[PDB]
RNA sequence: UUUCCUGGGUAAAGGUCGUCUUCCCAGGGUUAGUCGGCCCCUAAGGCAAAGCUGAAAAGUGUAGUCGAUGGGAAACGGGUUAAUAUUCCCGUACCUCUUAUAGUUUCGAUGGAGUGACGCAUGAGGUUAACUACUGCUAGGCGAUGGUUGUCCUAGUUUAAGCAUUAAGGCGAUGAUCUUAAUAGGAAAAUCCGUUAAGAGAGCUAAGAUGUGAUGAUGAGUGCUAUUUAGGUAGCAUGAAAUGUAGGUAGUCAAGGUGCCAAGAAAUAGCUUCUAAGGUUAGGCUAUAAGGGACCGUACCGCAAACCGACACAGGUAGGUGGGAUGAAAAUUCUAAGGCGCGCGAGAGAAUCCACGUUAAGGAACUCUGCAAAAUACGUACGUAACUUCGGGAUAAGUACGACCUAAGCAAUUAGGUAGCAUAAAAAUGGUCCAAACGACUGUUUACCAAAAACACAGGUCUCUGCAAAUCUGUAAAGAGAAGUAUA
RNA sequence: UAAUAGAGGCGAUACCAGGGGAAGUGAACCAUCUAAGUACCCUGAGGAAAAGAAAUCAAAGAGAUUCCCUUAGUAGUGGCGA
């Protein structure tokens, strides 16, 4: 992969790097069969309020229908046809050509190249870019785009350089550390992606200015020390308060360690021990 | 709606007898409700002839300002609007009934 | 200085049209009270613009 | 929304007057298969049977249906009226269908597939209306005052859509159309599967140019008639005077080429193509002659006394044209076409109020503060420091030249000569330097007394969150987060 | 799907039943309380609606419901304050 910095000919250009797109097959515009025109988001919902802040008018971009879920393509090879760029996410993604005539795209993992065979099921070899149920993956290695309901599509970890480590296996159950580091019981019968994520300098970047900053589609960030009592309980900034209080959300919530997950959840039979801070 | 209700009565205006004398074109009132075809065909009904085509205008109700017995504005009354029809007839044709 | 009436005729129409009443509640309300105060103009409407 | 045109009128309205008017009264005026809609399509979004959730009203929400500021069959030139014209007329075309004929041969979905289908920056190049430079051809003049029958003066020298010919360039020979053989999609297919074996295959796109359109129209002018303010203006007739060279812009080729990351609408429409239930003149296709164009808008104002500001208001109002000279330029000044001379005037110039011009000597002594003015200003050369993140600072600072004629020179400039107080002679067009405080910076903010040291910002740390995630809106369902997954 | 039958909306800025349900105020503050089941909203009807033929009253022996007169500003109730 690789990082490409810039000469400091403006004040904004001292501290930008962006990432170098050698490992992908360039010159691309995606499959006219699989991507579709979208909006951009912004966080407003249904009703029309803003539900999430500070998302806002970034650059358009198509969608392109990803494949999480390899199952009902199993025993059948496909050919790697080229590695792509996908602006909805971190990663790169790779365009399968199966042997049937229908072409999908998968998350591109770290050093397939174009031309590969790629094989999905429990007779698949272990070979970087097959699925195949956790029974079948042999302890010690590493996975990803993990599936969580027999089903449902790898709804686990996804995101650009990212992997999970296999570390046991028991009765119905698996166990595999995540990324976020806590160690979690999977179901055996659930399908995983052999091999990390490409594109592991996704976040090595120093965006370098607001503008592009902008351009994430990503609105400006108040601080609530800048606000009215009114506003947020830290406001009151006659002369640079702290907020003389407990930092607390702009809704009450204290926000220095306080513990949000549910104490009675339905899967506390499944997390073994927690990530760590 | 028969022949009859469709024409209501022709112009006798300084441009109408001038187009008419010029390049054979007869202009009628006709009814809101007629279109190109119905006045094409109760033309023919009626004066026994055959148009090459037919053009219709919409011509908007003139407004007017209502004044008291005594006199000063209280209100806005308008005309009746209504539908006028150019007739265009073979250079041949005529209608006698003008 | 652009003010307050920048006058659209989609926009006249659509928001204050007689089916924008007739298409809610409050709307009917609305039409029912202008009814019995025997208003000569009931909605937008009147004003003959599309 | 009649304010448009014609005729008539001056209660009122017009910041005066009025025979006038956008004011009043009467009549007249808006003609479409090609323009804009309607219509067939979808985006943002609205509504919504079912399903789900709520005292009620209703709230979510799938199949569906609406929704342009977008994508979709088709026309241009000239003339005419007191007012309408790509609508009427003249001239010449184009697109859709209904019936019928003659050659026919695979047609048929609200279903599948292809196309439709797109970013920013940036050259360079091909052609070109407008526009001036010249030659010529035509029409008028030869000028109250020195010289002007010449290398004179002024003006014109125009003309579309469509059609036929060919084709600058670009993409193309790593394959664009096609020909089989196999077939794990969802109706099942001779299409798409573009997936894979061969191997036959280079054409496609395209501004523009010529001819035709066009012995037509237009036409500076010229000729009869009336009229006249003695100047032209009203009609009627007539009138190739280059479809010349060279330069050349904004468009267009171009949704091009080449780079870059922030990775750049949808469509069930249009176009093309495939078939099921079905059809085998039942059609579809290629022509050919016959005729069918729906319904609505069309006047007038539209940088303004007709829209938005209570107004005949020093304000605002999208887009396309944007002549000539100067110039890098849409800057600045002047000016052609065209449109106007701001809907109270006329005398007098006292003080004074507001806005400007110039100034002896001194040059911030004014004042809270060099506030305001003055000054600097352009092009081409010379020469540029401390400091620095090595990019800057920097147009640092400072200074020279600039007109006219002749000669050199490709030009920029060089030399000589001439003239003035002044030669970037008008207007437009940086004042600079030193030091300190705050904020890194470009930006944002109290519409209507605060533009800043405030906010934002890239960067940093802490902490939460394993996905029916944390978080937020609601009594809920549900939605956002997210069609994302701790490099979030 | 078919067959019929009945509904949809308006009126009456009135009356009635059911569901939801305030606050300005008074208590010389105010929170219980008051205003008040009032204003308003919503769903239903009618010519009236509602209620109605005792598993009732209440210490008299009466005999469905409803509306007036009285009991009576009494019995009670109330930060026993208003």
């Amino acid at each position: 992969m690789g990082i490409k910095t810039y000469k400091p000919k403006t004040s904004s250009l001292r501290y930008k790097t962006t990432l170098s797109f050698d490992d992908l097959s360039k010159g691309n515009d995606p499959l006219k069969s699989l991507t579709k025109g979208k909006k951009f988001k912004s966080g407003r919902d249904s009703s029309g309020r803003i539900s999430i802040r500070r998302r806002g008018g970034g650059h358009k971009r198509k969608y392109r229908l990803i494949d999480f879920n390899r199952r009902d393509k199993f025993s059948i090879p496909a050919r790697v046809a080229s590695i792509e760029y996908d602006p909805n996410r971190s990663a790169n993604i790779a365009l399968l050509v199966y042997k049937d005539g229908e072409k999908r795209y998968i998350i591109s993992p770290k050093g397939i190249k174009v031309g590969d065979v790629l094989e999905s099921g429990p007779n698949a070899p272990i070979k970087i870019g097959n699925a195949l149920p956790l029974e079948n993956i042999p302890i010690g290695r590493t996975v990803h785009n993990i599936e969580l309901n027999v089903g449902k599509g790898g709804q686990l970890i996804r995101s650009a350089g990212g992997y999970a480590m296999i570390l046991a296996s028991d009765g119905n159950y698996v166990t595999v550390k995540l990324s976020s580091g806590e160690m979690r019981l999977i179901f055996k019968k659930c399908i995983a992606t052999i091999g990390e994520i490409g594109n592991e300098d996704y976040a090595n970047i120093s965006i370098g200015k607001a503008g592009k900053s902008r351009w994430l589609g990503r609105r400006p960030k108040v601080r609530g020390v800048a606000m009215n009592p009114v506003d947020h309980p830290h406001g009151g900034g006659e002369g640079k308060t702290s907020g003389g209080r407990h930092p607390v959300s702009p809704w009450g919530q204290p926000t220095k360690g306080y513990k949000t997950r549910k104490k009675k959840r339905y899967s506390d039979k499944f997390i073994i021990k927690r990530r760590n801070k | 709606m028969k022949a009859y209700d469709i024409i209501v009565s022709p112009m006798l205006t300084e441009k109408t007898n001038t187009q008419r004398e010029s390049i054979n074109v007869y202009v009628f009132k006709v009814n809101k409700r007629a279109n190109k075809k119905e006045v094409g065909a109760a033309i023919k009904e009626l004066f026994n002839v055959t148009p090459v085509s037919c053009n219709l205008l919409n011509i908007k109700s003139k407004a007017k300002v209502v004044v008291s017995r005594k006199g000063y504005p209280i209100g806005k009354g308008k005309t009746s609007s209504w539908k006028k029809a150019y007739v265009y007839l073979k250079k041949e044709d005529k209608i006698d009934i003008f | 200085m652009k003010r307050t009436y920048q006058p659209s005729r989609v926009k006249r129409n659509r928001k204050f049209g007689f089916r924008a009443r007739m298409k809610t509640k409050g709307g009917r309300l609305i039409l029912s009270r202008r009814r019995a105060k025997g208003r000569m103009k009931l909605t937008v409407s009147d004003e003959k613009k599309k």
